């Protein structure tokens, strides 16, 4: 199940560069942390295609 | 270790010999190690690793100080 | 023999209803034709006696997921006897088979394989159609745009089966995206 | 040899998809011998595999995609004609096979 | 007939290399090469880094020749941007991509003829392998993955010997040529395991994609950088060598001329390299010095958003091409407008020389199999990216 | 114990000794650290010097060195070059890509490190690693095997 | 043909005079000195740009130079880097984990030309094969290690390209 | 004295007294082997620390 | 700065690129 | 006895159970299948090992960084075991023997190292759950002395911890096992194969694998495993005829069979019992022949019907008629 959305411009900058495009945002969210450094670990494909 | 110079002595008793090139170089800069067992390979400390890989031309005592 | 002759000539001599889109600039002289026009243009452009184009560079594929028709195929073209180049494009979907060009460069025959099995263009009449690059049995064609990065399945030693097995993948580390994009581009 | 010209109708579809299996039903003697499947499957089951997965992709009704999955099944024919796959590759994919489903997925994990 | 099987996992051939041969008696009938086992995905990750990110990746495509490929990424680069290169880096690069040429050319021969059984001139032309990579080490940090050619200049500057010792080189390079001939050209057996093997006309070449020495060995004089030069190649001056017979052996004196001529064209750009600045002054796409960097605002400003974002090619696509030792090395880059290339295919001459190898064989012997794959020069970082 | 602890100690170290003095790699060339390991075997470091000679099967190979990208398709035949090695063997990763799938670590169709496949022993870390780096990972390969207890740990059990 | 040429043409071949002519080429060089070195004793040549093992350097004072400014991390094209940081107890902006994976490691010297303080460095050492994978996995602790033994030979070779960076 | 943290090491070199009212720090001797140039105010009582060495500056007289 | 790499002055010594004959043999 | 275990991830190579295992005598045939699925959830394994740094070697690969760590050990040493337990919520013990060694008898290597592993759990409390492993025909009149150790084994576990579990499997069948790899061994280098008994003992052959996951969900159980004997049979009542006959039918040979009654193969293989004692320590450890195995295949060794099996636990075993025994290939 995806979202499609428009990305709206960020609060910290003024420019309106980053807008008009639309994104399928896949709502990949099944992340954890590797016990042997602390890096985050995944078993997603879709972890960031969509952005 | 035969008709060279030696260059300088190491805190770990190595010691550094240097002889002079002409045209193809070949044992102008090298050590012996003043262990025998497997020697670690590696034992060089870093002010004298730049004179012995040709870095720099600084002895090592020289680079000290 | 350059940018400004060849495409003064091709606006002559070729038919009209081939070429659609005729661009002229320092970047490149293209041609951009329809799917059941690209064999007659290429066997055209590989006889004509002042286009003497007798080398197949390569073939590429572009994917573009924002367009209806998706797959942008690039022919890359060169001449030997006139110093020029040119080059030649079409646009596919992920249904459609548009015609393969070996019968006049023997040499496509490898850049066809790539392009389907890259993006999954499928060529009509190609003596053999099989994938040349991704591992036996490879589902899915990575250069879309759509295709993870890192893919969807991973290869390890399994010591109880005594073979080397593939699984679905599960990073230590995931890819970390940077977004460098500027708001004042 | 050369791939064949995109179809016009579903009738040229259907025998395309009824050629190709026929193609692999007569692919099958290869593949016991070429693998040590003599004493592993009927020479049936793996017919019926065939047949269900022309069954359950039989809800088609675009000549082009059926005739991409065509293609694509006879892609996957060839390659498990060499000796190309792994032989526990074909045995892993071609092999016929209580409180509540929402309770036991709740006692995995939080992730349907 | 029976199918045989060379896959030659050691690298005394390749390493990689996998053929599936179709012989009847001793003869082969039919090459088929499968590739795909050094395919690393080398395309799509080029369209997930920043162009300055993406130009490591080029380095390993040729691991043979790698400052040919850089050169051609950054050509593409200042293509799509319209960046100007100063005259000394023009004369950096092109010393550097004839010093690679050399590199191959003396790599390539004397692998090919160690699978022969020529095993004496292999270590004799790795001592010259070793002191050109020598100048590789100076320059940059790297032996053979030196990041030096850079799209806007050159990384970084020449040490202050370099020039010197190149020409100390170059003043017995010769001489390790004539003793790397006499090896080899007059011996009989050598002409007898080189002529008329591998016959290709020029049709075949042309029609089949080849380039390089592979077209040249043909009749056809085609040089890319005599037909389309590139940087300072048109104010230089060399001879495109040009065979008569197109076997194996023309090849082989053609891959000679190719790298005596290369010596010449080095100790040329010697003499007239002249002084000045090694990158373009648009500090929007080049990175400001270390110096100026701690003591100005805006080139921290530039350093800061060029070691992330980097620059962005305004949108367009364009295919260029350089002569690489093993023949036209192509790159055709796509832009968006954004830091990060939308799509770069890398055009190998690898891909259209192994696929050509089915003809060439035919009606072979088969240990005369291996002539003709090492007569092509062939790397497999570049045939399957 | 009056004689086992001398006896089995000099029987050992003639093992180990002979182990170090012959050691016969099976160089695995997959990419450019081919090159290196080529350099390496050449005239200026002489590779010949240690009693290493590569050799091109594996039934004569005590050592295996993984020097180049592995990736999907080549894997299965890894695993069985490796498979055919006689029971005193060791493997040597070389170069970024052999140890952890190094700059093409992201990808679909590479093998993120020879150590899924293989057991390695020792990792020669670089990209390209130098000839002297290499030389470095067989040096400590070599002393490795002198750690090695054979014929004493057979006594004690 | 002419007499005269078939027979030494013809002799040539009867009395292999073109291969008696590398016999003497494989003599001479027979005898003639070796180029071979003795690795463990003497090293090849090499330059002080070399990029060798990573080495995160310190002020003279004792402070480390790293800022957690991450523009070492976001120009990395192995993505080889992860960069944890925080405010420390002064206030001052500081890394509290700082690893590099040397399996990921391409070597290309980008972090070292990219950091504004020098921070980290590549430095001449090139002889740090380790007999486990997770030795590889080089941390903060192992890098200032690396820094404070190669400290003397880094600033130096920094000296030496300070003229042409 | 490996058990002293960097940020112990910095907390004991005492401030540099420095007359004017604004100090400008390099990091070294060498400007071009040091840090961005860090311009510090000294019109506090408290002493003014470099934002990038962690040296602290502190007005001489006034 | 403004010492920077390149020819000496006068340039570099001619160097030779062609294949050298060797008559050696009494035939 | 919940805590042990705490799901970070998608269940693969590199997700995250909290289970960390000491899995004692993983060098062997069990251990290899027994580590290798631990590893799959990811559970980090200490594998405690003695000799040589190679035995380990092998599973290295099951685990993705640090997940198998291998340590060596002394059974004889105690700190050494405590060293090797520290961090570590589960301990399983694989520790067993089948032949006699002058170093170690058959009470030592499979009852007083079992002893010293239970007790120093004891000692270092925080273990949740302990496994032991004896064999299916462990019983204190059993003549085999390998069966009586690990009976008293069994009884000497229990009494130091009570929710030790007792896997109890029976004859392994596997790519390594040494009951099938022996027989066609001596069929490729004597023609016949000699049977003991006249292949007429009953016994259950097990696929490895399935104890292996026997094991695991016993870890992974709701409590119910803790204090409790499992019998681990396999589904069909084999015996040593037609067992031989599934192997010839895998090894493809035409059978021939040598029958020997029991006298003359106790006699026989008597030599290797009273030649323990010589100038080496060391001496060719049997292979068909040992005089312990043939006491054992005296009595019939079947999963007790009012004891509890793979179906108290969710499992189905395999039947050892295809897949199980498809490693025969090899000689054929
Ligand atoms: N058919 C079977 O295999 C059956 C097995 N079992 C039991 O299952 C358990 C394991 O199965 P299996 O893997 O076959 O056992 P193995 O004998 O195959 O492996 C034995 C393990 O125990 C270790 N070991 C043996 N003696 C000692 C000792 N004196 N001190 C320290 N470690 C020692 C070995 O280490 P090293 O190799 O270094 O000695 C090895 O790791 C054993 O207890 C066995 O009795 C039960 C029924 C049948
Ligand atoms: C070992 C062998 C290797 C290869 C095995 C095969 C692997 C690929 C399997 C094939 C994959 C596909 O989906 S390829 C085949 C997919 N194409 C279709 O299903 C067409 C739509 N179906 C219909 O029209 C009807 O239902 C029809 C079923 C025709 C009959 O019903 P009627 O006539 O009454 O109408
Ligand atoms: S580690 Fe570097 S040099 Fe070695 S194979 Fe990988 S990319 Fe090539
Ligand atoms: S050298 Fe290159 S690959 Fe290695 S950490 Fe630095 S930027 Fe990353
Ligand atoms: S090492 Fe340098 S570039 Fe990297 S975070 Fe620290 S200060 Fe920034
Ligand atoms: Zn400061």
């Amino acid at each position: 199940k995806v979202i499609i959305y428009s990305p709206a411009r960020t609060a910290t900058q003024s420019g309106s560069g980053k807008l008009g495009k639309w994104k399928i945002n896949f709502v990949s969210t099944l992340k954890w942390e590797n016990p042997l450094m602390g890096w985050t670990s995944t078993g997603d494909p879709y972890a960031n295609v969509g952005d | 270790n035969i008709g060279a110079t030696l260059v300088g002595v190491d805190k770990f008793g190595n010691k550094y010999y240097q002889k002079l090139g002409d045209t193809q170089y070949g044992r102008h800069r090298w050590v012996e190690y003043a262990s025998k067992d497997r020697y670690n390979a590696s034992q060089v400390p870093a002010e004298w690793h730049g004179w012995l890989h040709f870095i720099t031309d600084h002895t090592g005592d020289e680079l000290l100080s | 023999m350059d940018n400004q002759f060849i495409f003064k000539y091709s606006w002559e001599t070729l038919p009209k209803k081939w070429v659609k889109k005729m661009e002229r600039s320092e970047h490149g002289n293209r041609f951009d034709t329809n799917t059941d026009y690209l064999f007659q243009l290429l066997c055209f452009l590989k006889l004509h006696t002042y286009t003497r184009v007798q080398v197949l560079i390569d073939i590429c594929g572009v994917d573009y997921p924002s367009r209806k028709r998706r797959f942008e195929v690039v022919y890359n073209l060169l001449s030997t006897r006139y110093n020029s180049r040119i080059r030649v494009q079409t646009s596919a979907d992920e249904v459609t088979r548009i015609s393969s060009v070996v019968s006049l460069f023997p040499s496509a025959g490898w850049w066809e394989r790539e392009v389907w099995d890259m993006f999954g263009v499928s060529f009509i009449n190609h003596p053999d159609l099989r994938r040349i690059l991704t591992d036996y049995g490879f589902e899915g064609h990575p250069l879309r745009k759509d295709f993870p990065l890192s893919g969807y399945v991973q290869v390890r030693y399994d010591d109880p089966e005594k073979r080397v097995v593939s699984e679905p993948i599960e990073m230590t580390q995931e890819f970390r995206y940077f977004d460098f994009a500027s708001p004042w581009e | 040899i050369g791939v064949p010209p995109n179809s016009a109708n579903l009738t040229e579809a259907r025998r395309r998809v009824f050629d190709f299996f026929r193609a692999a039903c007569r692919s099958i003697p290869t593949i016991m011998d070429i693998y040590n499947l003599q004493d592993v499957v009927a020479p049936s089951q793996l017919r019926y595999a065939i047949s269900a997965q022309i069954r359950n992709n039989a809800h088609i009704t675009d000549p082009k995609v059926i005739d991409l999955l065509i293609f694509k099944g006879m892609e996957e024919l060839t390659d498990i004609v060499d000796h190309a796959k792994q032989r526990h590759h074909i045995i892993g994919q071609y092999v016929v096979g209580g409180k509540t489903d929402f309770l036991k997925n709740f006692y995995t994990s939080n992730y349907f | 007939n029976f199918t045989l099987n060379f896959g030659p996992q050691h690298p005394a051939a390749h390493g990689v290399l996998r053929l599936v041969l179709e012989m009847n008696g001793e003869v082969v009938e039919r090459a088929e090469p499968h590739i795909g086992l050094l395919h690393r995905g080398t395309e799509k990750l080029i369209e997930y880094k920043t162009y300055l990110q993406a130009l490591p990746y080029f380095d390993r495509l040729d691991y043979v020749s790698m400052m040919a490929q850089e050169h051609a990424y950054s050509l593409a680069v200042e293509k799509l941007l319209n960046c100007e290169v100063p005259l000394r880096a023009q004369y950096i690069r092109v010393l550097f991509c004839e010093i690679t040429r050399i590199l191959n050319h003396l790599l390539a021969l004397t692998t090919h003829a160690m699978d022969v059984g020529a095993l004496t001139p292999f270590l004799w032309a790795f001592e010259e392998r070793e002191k050109l990579l020598e100048f590789y080490e100076r320059v940059s940090g790297a032996r053979m993955h030196a990041s030096f050619i850079r799209p806007g200049g050159v990384a970084q500057d020449l040490p202050l010997g370099l020039c010197r010792d190149i020409d100390s080189f170059t003043q017995q390079f010769a001489s390790r040529i004539d003793e790397l001939e006499e090896m080899l050209t007059g011996n009989r057996i050598w002409k007898q395991r080189l002529v008329d093997i591998g016959t290709v006309t020029a049709q075949q070449a042309k029609d089949w994609g080849f380039s390089g020495v592979m077209l040249r060995g043909s009749g056809v004089c085609w040089d890319l950088r005599r037909a389309a030069p590139y940087d300072v190649y048109d104010q230089l001056d060399f001879d495109v060598p040009v065979g008569t017979r197109g076997d194996c052996y023309d090849r082989y004196c053609i891959r000679i001329e190719e790298m005596r001529q290369s010596l010449r064209i080095i100790v040329q750009c010697l003499n007239q390299m002249p002084s000045g600045m090694i990158k373009a002054d648009d500090r929007k796409l080049c990175p400001p010095s270390r110096c100026r960097m701690k003591l100005s605002m805006e080139s921290l400003i530039h350093h800061f958003e060029l070691y992330t974002e980097g620059f962005s090619v305004p949108a367009s696509s364009t295919y260029t091409a350089v002569e690489a030792p093993k023949g036209e090395f192509g790159v055709f880059l796509v832009s968006n407008g954004s830091n990060r290339p939308y799509r770069c295919k890398i055009r190998a001459p690898g891909f259209a020389h192994s696929q050509g190898l089915d003809f060439m064989s035919k009606h072979h012997m088969l240990a005369d199999v291996v002539t003709i794959i090492g007569t092509q020069d062939i790397v497999f970082g570049e045939v399957d990216r | 114990s009056k004689a086992a602890e001398f006896v089995i100690s000099k029987v050992d170290d003639l093992m180990n000794w002979a182990r170090t003095g012959s050691i016969w790699p099976m160089t695995f060339g997959l990419a450019c650290c081919a090159v290196e390991m080529m350099h390496t075997g050449a005239a200026r470091y002489d590779l010949d010097r240690f009693g290493i000679i590569f050799r091109p099967s594996p039934r004569q190979s005590d050592c295996m060195i993984v020097a180049g990208t592995l990736t999907n398709k080549m894997a299965p035949a890894l695993r069985k070059v490796y498979d055919q090695m006689p029971e005193p063997r060791w493997v040597i990763s070389m170069g970024s890509c052999a140890n952890g799938g190094g700059y093409y670590h992201y990808s679909y169709s590479v093998v993120r490190g020879c150590d899924r496949i293989v057991p390695v022993d020792i990792y020669v870390p670089g990209c390209p690693p130098t000839a002297e780096a290499l030389l470095y990972g067989l040096l400590q390969l070599q002393k490795k095997i002198n750690r090695r207890k054979d014929f004493l740990h057979w006594w004690n059990k | 043909k002419d007499w005269n040429t078939v027979f030494e043409r013809s002799i040539n071949t009867l009395f292999l005079t073109e291969m008696v002519r590398g016999l003497s080429l494989t003599l001479k060089y027979f005898f003639d000195p070796k180029v071979t070195i003795n690795y463990p004793f003497e090293k090849g040549p090499l330059s002080p740009r070399f990029r060798g093992e990573h080495a995160l350097r310190r002020y003279p004072t004792g402070e480390e130079r790293c800022i957690a400014c991450k523009l070492c991390e976001a120009v990395c094209p192995a993505q080889a880097i992860t960069i944890e940081a925080e405010e420390r107890e002064d206030g001052s902006r500081r890394t509290t984990r700082y690893d590099i994976d040397m399996t990921k490691c391409i070597y290309c010297g980008f972090c070292q030309e990219a950091c504004p303080v020098d921070a980290i460095v590549e430095g001449p050492n090139f002889e740090f094969a380790t007999e486990t994978h997770e030795e590889l996995l080089y941390d903060k602790e192992k890098l200032l290690e690396n820094g404070d033994r190669w400290e003397t030979e880094i600033a130096e070779n920094l000296r030496s390209e300070s003229l042409y960076r | 004295r490996s058990k002293k943290s960097p940020m112990e090491l910095i907390s004991e070199v005492p401030p540099i007294k420095v007359d004017g009212r604004i100090v400008a720090c390099e990091g070294d001797t060498n400007p071009a082997l040091g840090h961005p140039i860090e311009f510090i105010c000294l019109d506090l009582n408290e002493p003014a620390i470099c934002k990038y060495c962690g040296l602290r500056y502190v007005q001489d007289h006034h | 700065p403004l010492l920077q790499d390149g020819p000496p002055p006068g340039g570099f010594a001619p160097v030779r690129y062609a294949r050298r004959i060797s008559n050696t043999g009494p035939s | 006895g919940v805590g042990h275990l705490a799901r970070k991830g998608t269940g693969g190579r590199s997700s995250v159970s909290g289970i960390v295992a000491t899995v004692f005598g993983a060098t062997g045939f069990l251990g290899r299948y027994l580590v290798q699925q631990l590893a799959k959830m990811g559970s980090q394994v200490l594998v405690p090992f003695r000799g040589s740094e190679d035995s380990p070697r092998h599973l290295k690969l099951m685990g993705d960084l640090g997940q198998v760590v291998p340590m060596k050990f002394d059974p004889r040493d105690e700190d050494s075991i405590k060293a090797v337990m520290a961090k570590a919520n589960v301990v399983i013990n694989l520790i067993g023997r089948e032949y006699e060694t002058r170093n170690f008898s058959f009470e030592d290597a499979n009852h007083h190292i079992a002893e010293k592993l239970a007790l120093v759990a004891k000692e270092h409390g925080g273990i949740m759950r302990y496994i032991q492993v004896s064999c299916l025909g462990a019983s204190v009149s059993s003549p085999s002395r390998m069966l009586r150790a690990k009976a008293a084994a069994e009884e000497a576990v229990l009494n130091a911890l009570p929710e030790a579990t007792i896997m109890r499997p029976a004859t392994m069948i596997g790519t390594e096992d040494r009951i099938l790899n022996p027989w066609s061994m001596f069929v490729k280098k004597y023609g016949f194969l000699p049977l003991i008994g006249g292949g007429t003992t009953k016994f259950q052959p097990v696929y490895v694998v399935d104890v292996a996951a026997a094991i695991v969900a016993a870890l992974k159980d709701d409590g119910s495993s803790m204090g409790k004997t499992y019998e681990l049979g396999g589904p069909d009542v084999f015996t040593t005829h037609e067992l031989a006959e599934i192997m010839y039918d895998m090894i493809r040979e035409w059978p021939r069979y040598v029958k020997l009654p029991f006298p003359i193969a106790k006699a026989m293989a008597a030599p290797r019992d009273f030649m323990v004692n010589k100038v080496p320590f060391p001496l060719p450890s049997p292979q068909i022949f040992n005089l312990d195995q043939i006491n054992a295949l005296t009595t019939d060794t079947l999963v007790s019907d009012n004891a509890l099996k793979f179906q108290d636990l969710d499992l189905v075993p395999h039947k050892l008629k295809g897949y199980p025994v498809e490693f025969l290939i090899q000689y054929r």
